[PDB]
């Protein structure tokens, strides 16, 4: 599933009281029991990035971030390896789990699609 | 040659023709060599036998 | 000696009599091995699969 | 591109810009390179530089007028510059060069001069201009033993073997009148100038003919100039193309802009919609590439030229280049086919529509030897919109489809296939 | 270099079994592959030396067997290690697919990896099958009975397939004969299947507990994983020694140790334990044709798995619903088996028609609409609009 997608469906939720009042709690239940946060990972480090739209987009986060990436990836290897879990002062904070990565990610998508539209556009003499 | 042109048209002949002309060519071959195997052998087959010594 | 100027090769060389002779001839040829070869495995395939299916020996309904 | 043209013995040629500052007069002979012969191969490019020499130059300089010349395989130019009004000039000049001076530019010690630049001239285009090298080469093999086999520039080992005779003895056979068209691009009249031709008289060496040969012929061939030492790998590969004024003229052009031409360093030629470039780019096959349908009187070639540094992949650079090649045969798209005749109508009328009146003299002098008139712009424009899908597929499966090639390359050439593996390409499997 | 790098052969060994970076969080569940590799070999080093003493004319078929366990030095070992050895295989390819299932192993880069592992299960069912006929005990016969008229629901030509794999009239000689050839043959071409799994292996590397990237923190496979696998090497065999020596029929069925019987097929007949939840899918259909189709459905299924999840993230490990619904699938696995072994029942019938349906609606419908549900979760779950 494409990030443009479950973001369309997700703002739709988001901007919605009714919905909005109903599923973000339950999210949040869920990315608490999904417990990576335990492990010092952000979401965004989660997505498998196998493919080119995230190697593109791994290619443009800057420097600095990316490094925190990387540190953030081995450490988390290295906890689960000795089957603990960080001290809790280590914990990735919900205001710290952001999605830093995402913007790069719908950006790669997008001139995918659009290179993909324009590859395959029909003419109209 | 002309003779090949008029079939194939300078083209290379595809498999569709080739795996077609092979079950006709098994089908001819196998009777023009049995006809002319049991020709040359004429007389000393058990049908050749057969039919004379009637039993 | 210049490289723009080709070697002799008029000994291989047909003359512009049918410029498809060649390539009639290959075809054919080439048809033809394709052709007695899909024969043949073909045979081959139905001489080894028969080869599994009941023998005289056991043919005999009693 | 209007055309105007009258005969009374000589044949005129005139083409009026309102929009100009300046004019070109010159002569255009019916004859090149392809008129030539193995031996005095080189003759042509000789003429051409010497009617540029020094002397008879600070003589045109002087007059206030600007001298050009161009060697090509089915003619040759030799024109004259000048302002709106010096247009009279011009013709004392060529009435000059071509009855008058005609000694004086054969001199020995002109003629030594000029052998010996060109000599030098062509030893430096064989020794570094790899990628017109390697052109050059395509021809030589693909009509070998054929008129268009022979380069345009000549060969060392003629031309250091050609003296004065050969000049005159080509001039007395080519330079004549019923191989020639004068011709006046710029912003000259019709009437301006043929009156100031009519002026003068005489005819030397009149009512002549050009000789006669064998006619131009493609074989499937190749030509490999390996050298380790280059950096690259420049390669011609093409068929056999569309003579000038043939019914598939156009159809030709448009196939060859469908794949057009690219320069992977240049962010807007990467971005093109060719569909070649999807599969050359990730592993970075080539520098640059250009297609081409090059035509002639007799003939044509119908292909592409390439240079590349990635030495260990030149095999699938071939490969999706001729694989691309099919398509044109079994499923070019309608929207590939609109694209070219949009880029290729911008592209005449980039070559048609240039500023410069030196090159619409050689475009016009060229064609009505051949035509006897120059193709109008907008009836080419109407013919390009004519061509279909079908159209295009008709011409490759003649053309392109299962067809011998013509190779020719230099350089780091190692991993360029054998003949029969390229020629193989040429074609798809199918049921 | 050294020469273990520089050498031909050599550098293959190291290369997959020396200095291979391994993600160094790989836990346990990634040693079931090293111990599927023991049990091929265990497989065929017994198989030849117990087809040193067999007979395949279904005469003398059974009695070599018996002449195996008791005449034969060592012979009951070779028979309950090659027989028992049998079980262990299928329970530990079962955990390690089932492992695949778990960590996203399917997804991306490593299709290629699952198809041909799938070639691979498919080629050692046939096997076992083959194998087990070649005892030539009453559950031999029926089976071999069974299972070659599977091939009679293909229509038009069906039955003629079915007389050529029996080369008779019925399951005879010839059948038994050939079975054993073959039984012989196809533990060669999995080998040849599993270099080719390797190979894909090898290209891509293993995957991780947490689904991402390995590439940040390697270790090498000589020494940690060369001694961690021996660990399981070690409990693999402990726990094969217990069932051979002290407990070595519980795996299998008593009639097998009955002459096989063309007049009688026994009430108590009962497939293979292994084979029990596909022997449920199949008898859930009261349609001959749509009975094997759904059976062999049930194998090949496994191969859509790379296209039905729509997760972002590779496998279950942060996912509460897709834990949940794995789980979910694995006990409904299981008690596929439980049906399998019981009779054709009213309780029964129905839980295993349900349980069918429980087994591809995972692959076709859970799994897209859950991994599509848990996509959006992390979404709303921390972006504010
Ligand atoms: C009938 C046919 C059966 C044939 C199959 C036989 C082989 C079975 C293989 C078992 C298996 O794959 O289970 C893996 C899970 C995952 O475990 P993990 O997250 O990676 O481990 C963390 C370790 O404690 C690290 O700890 P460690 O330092 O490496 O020592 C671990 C432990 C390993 O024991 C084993 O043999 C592994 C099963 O050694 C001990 O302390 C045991 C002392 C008695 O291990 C478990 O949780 C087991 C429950 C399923
Ligand atoms: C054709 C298709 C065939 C496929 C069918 C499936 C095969 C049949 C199943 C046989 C056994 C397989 C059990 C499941 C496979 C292992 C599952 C697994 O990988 O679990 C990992 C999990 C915890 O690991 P985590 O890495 O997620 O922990 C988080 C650390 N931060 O570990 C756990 O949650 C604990 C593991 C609990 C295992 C209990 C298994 C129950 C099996 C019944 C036994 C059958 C005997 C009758
Ligand atoms: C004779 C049987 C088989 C052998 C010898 C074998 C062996 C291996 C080995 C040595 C590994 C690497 C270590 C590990 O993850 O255990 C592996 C990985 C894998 N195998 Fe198999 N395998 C077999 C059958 C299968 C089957 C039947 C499937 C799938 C239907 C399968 C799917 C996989 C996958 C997906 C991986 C990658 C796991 C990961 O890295 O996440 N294998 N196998
Ligand atoms: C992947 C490897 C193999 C598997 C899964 C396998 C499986 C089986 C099974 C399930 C049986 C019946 C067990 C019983 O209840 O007695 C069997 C029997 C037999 N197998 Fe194999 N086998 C394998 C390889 C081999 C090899 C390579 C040979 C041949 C050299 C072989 C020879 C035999 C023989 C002789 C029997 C009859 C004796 C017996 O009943 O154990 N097997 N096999
Ligand atoms: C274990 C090894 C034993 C055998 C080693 C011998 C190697 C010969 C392999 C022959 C494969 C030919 C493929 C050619 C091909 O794909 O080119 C295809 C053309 O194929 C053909 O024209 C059909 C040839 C049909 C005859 C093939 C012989 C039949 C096999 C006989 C049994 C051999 C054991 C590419 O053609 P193109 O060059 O025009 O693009
Ligand atoms: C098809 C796959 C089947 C088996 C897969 C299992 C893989 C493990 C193989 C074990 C080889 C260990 C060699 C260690 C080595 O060379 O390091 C040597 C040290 O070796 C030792 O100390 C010997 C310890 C005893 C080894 C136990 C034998 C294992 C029993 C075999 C059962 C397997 C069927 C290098 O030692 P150093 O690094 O300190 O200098
Ligand atoms: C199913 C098989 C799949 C095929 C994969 C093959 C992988 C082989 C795995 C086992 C490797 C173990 C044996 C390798 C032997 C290493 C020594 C060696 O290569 O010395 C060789 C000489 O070997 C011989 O003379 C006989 C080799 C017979 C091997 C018998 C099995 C030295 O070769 P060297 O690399 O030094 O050559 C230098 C360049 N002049
Ligand atoms: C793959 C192992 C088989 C290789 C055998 C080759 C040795 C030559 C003797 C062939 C005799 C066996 C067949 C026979 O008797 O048929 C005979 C005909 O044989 C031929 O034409 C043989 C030519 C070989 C072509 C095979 C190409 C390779 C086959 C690959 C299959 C995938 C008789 O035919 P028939 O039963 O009458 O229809
Ligand atoms: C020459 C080679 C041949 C013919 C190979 C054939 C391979 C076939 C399949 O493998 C791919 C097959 C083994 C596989 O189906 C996918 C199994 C799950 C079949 C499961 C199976 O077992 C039974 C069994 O074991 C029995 O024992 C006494 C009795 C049985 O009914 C009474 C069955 C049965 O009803 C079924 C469905
Ligand atoms: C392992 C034993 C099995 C043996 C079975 C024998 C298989 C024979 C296959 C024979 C022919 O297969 C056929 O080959 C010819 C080339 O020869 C292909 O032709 C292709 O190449 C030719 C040659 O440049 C082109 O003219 C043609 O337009 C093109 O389609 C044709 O599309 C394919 O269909």
């Amino acid at each position: 599933q494409s990030f443009t997608s479950i973001a369309r469906i997700g703002d739709y939720i988001l901007k919605s009281p009714v919905l909005s009042k109903l599923c973000v709690p339950v999210a949040n239940q869920f990315i608490n029991l999904a417990g990576y946060k335990k492990l010092g990972l952000k979401f965004d480090d989660l997505i498998a990035e196998e493919n080119p739209i995230m190697q593109t987009a791994l290619r443009r986060l800057p420097e600095d971030e990316s490094y925190a990436r990387a540190y953030r990836i081995i450490r988390a290897h290295q906890t689960e390896l000795t089957h603990h879990l960080l001290p809790r002062n280590e914990w990735i904070k919900a205001q710290e789990d952001v999605p830093y990565l995402l913007p790069y990610i719908l950006e790669a998508e997008a001139a995918a699609k659009e290179k993909d539209e324009l590859d395959n556009i029909e003419v109209s003499k | 040659s002309s003779l090949y042109k008029t079939f194939f048209k300078r083209n290379a002949v595809f498999v569709g023709t080739i795996f077609a002309g092979a079950f006709v060519f098994q089908t001819v071959f196998d009777t023009a060599i049995t006809s002319w195997y049991e020709n040359h052998n004429k007389g000393k087959l058990w049908k050749d036998v057969k039919a004379r010594i009637a039993a | 000696k210049s490289t723009y100027r080709t070697p002799n090769f008029d000994d291989v060389l047909k003359e512009n009599n049918d410029a498809d002779k060649g390539r009639s001839y290959a075809y054919f040829m080439v048809g033809a091995m394709g052709l007695l070869s899909s024969a043949g495995a073909k045979s081959t395939v139905e001489t080894f699969i028969s080869s599994m299916t009941a023998t005289a020996d056991v043919l005999a309904m009693a | 591109a209007e055309v105007t043209q009258l005969s009374n013995g000589i044949v005129v040629a005139t083409e009026h810009n309102p929009s100009a500052h300046t004019a070109s007069v010159g002569v255009v002979f019916g004859s090149g390179a392809a008129n030539e012969n193995p031996y005095n191969n080189g003759v042509s490019n000789l003429w051409k530089n010497i009617f540029l020499s020094k002397e008879n130059s600070a003589v045109a300089a002087k007059e206030g007028l600007a001298l050009s010349s161009n060697i090509s395989r089915d003619f040759q130019s030799y024109i004259v510059s000048s302002l709106p009004g010096s247009t009279d000039k011009s013709l004392d000049f060529l009435n000059q060069s071509f009855i008058q001076q005609k000694a004086n530019l054969l001199s020995s010690s002109n003629f030594e001069a000029t052998k010996k630049s060109v000599l030098k001239q062509v030893q430096d285009f064989e020794d570094n201009d790899h990628p017109n090298r390697v052109l050059e080469h395509l021809h030589s093999t693909a009509f070998q033993n054929t008129p268009l086999s022979l380069p345009t520039r000549g060969t060392l080992e003629s031309l250091e073997n050609l003296v004065v005779a050969d000049l005159e003895s080509f001039a007395n056979n080519h330079f004549l009148n019923s191989n020639a068209v004068v011709v006046g691009t710029g912003n000259i009249k019709h009437e301006d100038l043929v009156n100031s031709i009519e002026s003068k008289n005489l005819s030397l060496q009149t009512g002549t003919k050009p000789v006669l040969k064998k006619k131009a012929a493609f074989l499937g061939s190749e030509v490999r100039l390996r050298d380790d030492t280059l950096p690259k790998a420049w390669i011609s590969l093409a068929v056999e193309g569309e003579p000038v004024n043939s019914p598939n003229y156009f159809v030709a052009k448009l196939a060859a802009q469908i794949f057009g031409s690219y320069n992977a360093f240049e962010p807007a030629s990467r971005l093109q919609g060719i569909k070649l470039l999807d599969n050359i780019q990730e592993y970075q096959l080539c520098d640059n590439f250009n297609h081409f349908s090059l035509s002639y009187k007799d003939s044509g070639l119908w292909g592409f030229s390439t240079a590349t540094r990635n030495v260990t992949m030149i095999d699938d650079l071939i490969h999706f280049t001729l694989k691309q090649w099919n398509r044109l045969t079994i499923s070019v798209t309608d929207t590939e086919v609109e694209r070219a005749k949009s880029l290729l109508k911008l592209q005449l009328g980039q070559l048609y529509e240039s500023g410069n009146p030196v090159n619409d003299a050689n475009l016009l002098g060229a064609e009505v030897l051949i035509k006897g008139s120059k193709l109008s712009l907008g009836e080419a424009f109407k013919k390009i919109d004519a061509i279909t899908v079908k159209d295009v597929k008709a011409w490759a499966g003649k053309r392109l489809w299962d067809q011998d090639i013509a190779i020719a390359g230099t350089g780091q050439i190692e991993g360029l296939l054998d003949y029969m593996r390229i020629r193989s390409d040429m074609s798809m499997m199918r049921w | 270099m050294a020469f273990r790098k520089s050498n031909v052969y050599l550098s293959l060994v190291n290369s997959y079994i020396i200095d291979s970076p391994q993600p160094s969080s790989i836990n346990y569940w990634w040693n079931m592959g090293s111990l599927l590799g023991l049990c091929l070999v265990i497989q065929i080093v017994t198989g030849i030396f117990m087809a040193m003493h067999y007979s395949s004319n279904i005469e003398l078929a059974f009695s070599s067997v018996e002449h195996i366990m008791r005449d034969v030095h060592n012979g009951y070992i070779l028979r309950y290690l090659h027989a028992n050895g049998a079980s262990f295989f299928f329970m530990v390819m079962f955990m390690h697919m089932a492992k695949g299932l778990y960590y996203g192993s399917y997804r991306s880069p490593r299709v290629t990896l699952w198809n041909v592992g799938v070639i691979i299960f498919i080629l050692t069912i046939a096997t076992a099958f083959l194998g087990y006929c070649c005892v030539y005990g009453q559950m031999s016969h029926w089976g071999a009975t069974v299972i070659t008229n599977l091939f009679s629901a293909i229509p038009f030509v069906g039955n003629d397939i079915v007389s050529w794999l029996w080369g008779g009239f019925s399951v005879s000689n010839p059948t038994i004969q050939r079975f054993f050839a073959l039984h012989y043959l196809v533990p060669f071409i999995i080998a040849a299947m599993v270099i080719m799994h390797l190979m894909a292996l090898h290209i891509h590397g293993s995957s991780n507990p947490l689904g991402i990237t390995g590439n940040l923190d390697r270790i090498p496979m000589h020494s940690y994983f060369i001694f961690k696998d021996l660990v399981t090497v070690f409990l693999f065999m402990l726990i094969l020694a217990l069932f051979v020596f002290y407990s070595p029929n519980t795996l299998g069925h008593p009639d097998n140790y009955i002459p096989g019987n063309p007049l009688v097929t026994p009430a108590s007949i009962v497939p293979e334990w292994y084979l029990l939840p596909f022997y449920a899918i199949l008898r859930s259909i009261p349609d001959k044709l749509l009975g094997v189709i759904t059976m062999f459905a049930a194998i090949l299924v496994l191969l859509v798995l790379p296209f039905t999840d729509r997760s972002v993230v590779r496998g279950n490990t942060f996912k509460v619903l897709s834990k949940f619904f794995f789980f979910i699938f694995v006990f409904n696995f299981v008690l596929l088996g439980q049906i399998g072994a019981c009779h054709v029942e009213v309780p029964y019938v129905l839980m295993g028609q349900i349980a069918t349906f429980i087994y591809f609606a995972y692959f076709l419908i859970i799994v897209p609409v859950i991994s599509t549900i848990e996509n959006v979760l992390f979404y709303i779950g921390r972006v504010n609009k």
